[PDB]
């Protein structure tokens, strides 16, 4: 044995080294999957995050010495039942709304991300971005936030947690509505498995503390211990 | 304008495919059949071949 | 004008028409008399390992021998199957892959997916090292399926409802074929390279023509997003397998659904369709982790394929049909004989 | 200050030989047909007066000798010359009340028994886990891994009792005290008589260490990053099997050194012993150490009003890290006596024999994932 | 650590036992 | 081929109640998911109600959380929506529209510009 002596140990051992190099650098980083309508903001949030660190783009950032790659989807058409199912195995999804007629759609499709085969343990981490433009909006007075969804008129605040800054209770409750909404969607299924984490929207922080949640319940899942 | 030039190409579009005669099922069935049976003994998934000419054993 | 859809309705009822007439009995009259397969059992000769993430597609070489596979994790990885030794591991610029291919000649290998353009890499080169040889761009959506003719040319489906005839010297797309209205999924080359056909998410398959370049026929009898087709062996039929749990057959000079593979235990989708060396075998890949292989004249699922423990993504059959190999979302690829 | 039965064939040895040369070096003739001057086994009583309450002291080899110096015996020669024989029966007069000796047994057996059928019951279990666990290919992580490494540990600590308590036997047995008695051919002085102990002690010292081991990795999966896998399984195992050995070769040393005696396995001196002991202490520290923050991480996960959920998880956990261990350590056999110690050793030794069972039913039965691996494999073999 | 100081203790009861035996023997019988 | 087509509906005024029944044909409408959507004049579309599997599980949006019924009979493989207290912003083209996959509860662009599954639709207007 000799004509695949040199032929097994130039290819096959070369190679598997190679893969092993690579393996842990595969593993040693975290796949993060950016959806949001064109209307997000999500772009913003890109630069935001990537200033201090065409299908598709790749947003490489690094917190603490912990590895992240954002594929944020462009170029591409509206129907995305096919091409979200490569979004398989990554730590999560980051999901955008423009929370400022738009409510609506954006509620139907974290809905639909929320009960998909492919991405029922996956969790997903919630943005609702644009929270200048919201407080503007409410105090503003002429946009009624109660016609879009009646369930507001008979709403309270959910007073488990509180408004930090100082604002008028208007405010705090059309932001924490949404969340409900958006919370209610989440919870109605999908239990143990996979959760939904909202922010009120630096962003690199947030998304860090979401995965290492993530990434300590699964283990911690694969332990009978949760 | 231009829904009406797309409605126009998709007219064309299937007319041109209302222009070949269709042969029988019956024949297009027979025929799918025969070839089966033409290469039976040559499929070695169909007939397993043995271990001795069998590259995986 | 306004009167368009009346006389498309009427245009297409009589194509209805044209087919019903062309249906003389059911199939089932016909094929009753034949003997049936039996029962086929297969086992795993071997398990090719190395990928991490899941396998998204994998090609066969011309010879039997050498295969090539890809995975979302971003590698392309050649194996000779004989002695599962793999032979080249090409690291990809963009880790999102959903499709990828052999050239005939086993010079250059294709691989493409969410970036929408395809790669074409060179394997016998000098100094023997693999390095990217042209990168056909164009495409709007992801780049779904993509089959060499030869060297020089390669025709590639993707996600913006269209497919192309590349030009890998040139780098232009010599012709574009469109008409599908959801994204192609696959498409399937004839032995004679001079038609194919593609299976986009509309439940409509189309054939087309490479040389001139516009849809001869379209079949349409799925009810859900079809995400396999293959050329049966003698290039006068194919099947499609869809996300409704069927497998469904065409004839192109019958012009209607043949065989109808399906089972009331079926839930999943299918994933991936191939044929075998005589056509007696289908082989179909499911979301429940297992393939299964009918018979195309049978129709009655004669053999079963597991130990697959994830989604089985890709299926393929050598072109002396000595093996079979699929390609799960486990990072595994497994060879059956 | 080592009394042991060989040391006390040496003084009996040495009595007979002091006996015999003042019996033989001085003529003691001086009755006329008296009592005369014999060896017996026990003491020689040398020539005294007729129809006499002849005293000699009892001998000085006894166990007890310290604790009844004067217990002088009586031979109580006779005046014709004669001592007087016993009834129906050639056996001189003598008293054997003077220096005489005057159930732990019990409590020993019954947790000799209850420990091995624990022990029994474990390895039965880990036997056939480590075979569950390595017939799939499917669970194959280097958890896994660490899991197999384990049940090794906990089938080669069964084992080991095993040979050490049939060693115990062979070494307390009639035809070895016999030859101890003649002073040749017994199973003390063999080198495996003390090589099965320091097995037992290397294989003790390894079961918790790779309790350790896997504490330290799941803490790491929780708190740390993920690192190389190559590497740091390599670290474990050397961890678990070699590291383990840096202070049971010094115990073997310093054992066949300065106290050969029993075969090493009496714990003559506690010094001695403390160089196999304080690493267990500190694995076991350290592990109750992860042990708590795991467990606070739990109740920190399960909080963001549910009490039974963190309850079976901490019954859940105990098992895998050895935890069981804490409530009675810092109760060492120094200062362990009276019910205190019997109480102690009850609820360890039993905890410990069944502590692989508990982990084989806890991390390879009821685990879910290995119910579904048998799930799948039962369909798949129901296709045929 | 419990198993080493059970086999500790067994093996002193174990001696005294076969001390005792000794001594009886000796006492008589040779 | 899949065919969805839907009963029309005439202008009527405000406050006023029609019915849209859709009839579906080319697959067995019993194992699907099937919406509701509406195209206002310059608008995109917008999903408005859903069924369910079984006919149980029902959804609206919260403009017609309480003026419209929605219901589907197996039997006559028809979907329908009766419009009661319409207004006249609810003038449109309405589109029953289908999920893509049987068998699941929830699927993706239903809403699209280019879904394949979708009906022609009726000028619904007030």
């Amino acid at each position: 044995q000799r004509n695949e002596e040199k032929a097994q140990r130039e290819a096959n051992k070369k190679i598997e080294k190679q893969l092993q190099k690579d393996k842990q650098v595969y593993r040693a980083t975290h796949r993060l999957l950016l959806l949001g309508a064109g209307e997000s903001g999500k772009n913003t949030i890109v630069k935001q995050m990537r200033i201090l660190h065409s299908g598709i783009f790749e947003t490489k950032f690094q917190v603490d010495k912990v590895n992240f790659h954002m594929f944020d989807v462009g170029a591409q058409r509206d129907e995305r039942r096919k091409w979200i199912q490569c979004f398989n195995d990554v730590t999560a999804i980051i999901f955008v709304v423009a929370s400022s007629n738009r409510l609506q759609a954006a509620l139907k499709l974290f809905d639909s991300i929320w009960n998909n085969k492919w991405l029922r343990d996956t969790s997903v981490i919630l943005f609702l971005n644009k929270q200048d433009l919201l407080a503007e909006k409410v105090l503003a007075g002429k946009s009624k936030i109660e016609d879009y969804f009646p369930e507001f008129a008979r709403y309270t605040t959910p007073e488990d947690a509180t408004p930090e800054p100082g604002e008028d209770p208007r405010v705090t409750r059309a932001k924490y509505f949404i969340r409900d909404e958006f919370l209610r969607i989440s919870t109605a299924s999908g239990d143990g498995r996979h959760y939904c984490y909202p922010h009120f929207t630096e962003n690199i922080r947030r998304v860090f503390n979401d995965c290492r949640d993530i990434i300590q319940r699964m283990h911690l899942r694969q332990y009978e211990l949760l | 304008t231009a829904s009406i030039a797309q409605a126009r190409k998709l007219v064309e579009q299937l007319k041109m495919e209302a222009n070949i005669d269709r042969i029988k099922v019956s024949k297009a069935a027979a025929d799918l059949m025969a070839y089966c049976e033409a290469h039976a003994k040559e499929d070695p998934l169909l007939t397993p071949v043995p271990a001795s000419e069998n590259p995986f054993r | 004008l306004d009167q368009l859809r009346q006389e498309a309705e009427q245009l297409k009822n009589q194509i209805r028409d044209a087919r019903k007439a062309c249906a003389d009995a059911t199939l089932s009259q016909i094929t009753n008399n034949i003997d049936p397969v039996g029962r086929i059992q297969m086992r795993t000769r071997r398990t090719l390992r190395g990928h991490l993430a899941k396998i998204y597609a994998m090609h066969w070489g011309t010879d039997s021998r050498l295969l090539v596979s890809a995975s979302q994790d971003g590698k392309l990885i050649i194996w000779d199957s004989y002695t599962t030794n793999k032979v080249h591991a090409i690291p990809l610029r963009s880790s999102w892959v959903m499709t990828c291919a052999y050239a005939p000649s086993g010079n250059y290998v294709a691989c493409g997916g969410l970036d929408n353009i395809c790669s074409i890499y060179n394997l016998k080169t000098r100094e023997g090292n693999v390095r990217v040889s042209r990168e056909l761009a164009g495409h709007t959506g992801y780049l779904s399926c993509c089959r060499f003719l030869d060297d020089n040319q390669i025709v590639t489906s993707s996600g913006d409802t269209t497919c192309a005839l590349w030009d890998i010297e040139t780098g232009q797309q010599t012709t574009t074929f469109t008409g599908h209205t959801g994204d192609v999924m696959s498409l399937s080359l004839a032995p004679d390279t001079r038609l194919f056909v593609s299976g986009a998410c509309d439940a409509s398959a189309k054939l087309w023509d490479v040389r001139e370049g516009m849809c001869r026929q379209t079949f349409t009898g799925h009810e859900s997003d079809i995400n396999a087709i293959c050329f049966f062996p003698n290039g006068n039929a194919f099947a499609t397998g869809s996300d409704d749990a069927t497998c469904r057959l065409f004839d192109l000079r019958a012009d209607q659904e043949l065989m109808t593979y399906s089972h009331d235990n079926i839930i999943c989708g299918i994933t991936s369709v191939s044929f075998s060396k005589s056509g007696r075998l289908l082989l179909a890949g499911y979301d429940d982790f297992n393939c299964n292989v009918w018979d195309a004249l049978k129709a009655d699922r004669a053999g079963v394929l597991a130990g697959h423990d994830n989604r089985v993504s890709c299926l393929g059959v050598t072109d002396d049909g000595m093996a079979v190999a699929t390609g799960s979302w486990d990072s595994f690829l497994k060879i059956w004989n | 200050a080592t009394v042991s039965l060989w040391e006390t064939v040496q003084k009996w040895r040495e009595y007979r030989r002091q006996c015999q040369r003042s019996l033989t070096e001085d003529p003691p003739p001086a009755t006329d047909l008296f009592c005369n001057r014999t060896f017996d086994e026990y003491a020689c009583w040398p020539d005294g007066e007729p129809g006499s309450f002849v005293n000699v002291s009892c001998p000085w080899y006894l166990p007890w000798a310290s604790s009844v110096p004067q217990g002088h015996v009586y031979r109580f020669c006779t005046a014709e010359g004669l001592w007087l024989q016993k009834d129906n029966s050639s056996l001189p007069w003598r008293d054997l009340s003077e220096c005489e000796e005057s159930s732990p047994e019990e409590q020993l057996l019954f947790l000799y028994i209850i420990y091995t059928v624990g022990y029994a019951l474990s390895f039965s279990a880990l036997v056939i886990a480590s075979a569950i666990l390595l017939g799939f290919r499917h669970l194959h992580c280097t958890r896994n891994y660490i899991h197999l490494n384990l049940f090794a540990s906990f089938i080669l600590r069964a084992l080991s009792v095993f040979i050490k308590d049939a060693a115990l036997k062979w070494m307390y047995s009639t035809a070895a005290q016999q030859h101890q008695w003649d002073g040749l051919l017994s199973y003390q002085d063999s080198l495996s008589c003390r090589l099965v102990f320091l097995l037992m002690q290397y294989c003790v010292a390894a079961n918790y260490y790779w309790l350790l081991v896997e504490g330290v990795y799941l803490y790491t999966l929780l708190a740390f990053s993920v690192l190389s896998e190559q590497w740091i399984f390599r670290l474990y195992v050397s961890i678990g099997w070699g590291v383990p050995l840096l202070f049971v070769v010094p115990w073997g040393i310093v054992k066949y050194l300065y106290e050969d005696e029993g075969c090493w396995t009496r714990n003559s001196n506690m010094n001695y012993w403390l160089i196999i002991r304080l690493p267990i202490l500190f694995a076991i520290g350290v592990n109750f150490l992860i042990f708590v923050r795991v467990i606070c991480i739990v109740v920190s996960k399960l909080k963001a009003d549910i009490k039974c959920r963190l309850a079976k998880s901490t019954l859940t956990l105990i098992p895998l890290l050895g935890t069981h261990e804490v409530i009675f350590a810092f109760v060492m056999d120094e200062h362990a006596r009276g019910t205190l110690r019997f109480i102690k050793l009850f609820t360890e030794l039993s905890f410990t024999s069944f502590q692989g069972l508990m982990v084989a039913i806890l991390y390879c039965f009821v685990n879910n994932e290995v119910q579904l691996e048998f799930r799948k494999s039962w369909e798949r073999w129901r296709l045929e | 650590y419990a198993q080493g100081t059970f086999t500790s203790d067994y093996s002193i009861l174990l001696d005294k036992k076969a001390q005792a035996a000794f001594i009886e023997y000796l006492l008589e019988g040779g | 081929q899949v065919q969805l087509q839907e009963s029309g509906g005439g202008l009527v005024q405000p406050g006023g109640s029609l019915r849209l029944s859709c009839a579906a044909s080319g697959f067995t409408f019993s194992n699907y998911k099937m919406n509701w959507v509406r195209q206002a004049p310059g608008k995109g579309l917008e999903w408005v109600s859903d069924i369910s599997q079984s006919g149980a599980s029902i959804s609206y949006t919260g403009s017609v959380k309480g003026r419209f019924t929605i219901s589907r009979d197996n039997a006559k493989n028809t979907l329908y929506l009766q419009m009661n207290s319409l207004k006249p912003e609810d003038t449109a083209v309405y589109y029953c529209a289908r999920c893509p996959a049987p068998f699941t509860r929830d699927c993706f662009d239903v809403t699209s510009t280019t879904y394949a599954y979708r009906g022609q639709g009726t000028q619904v207007t007030v």
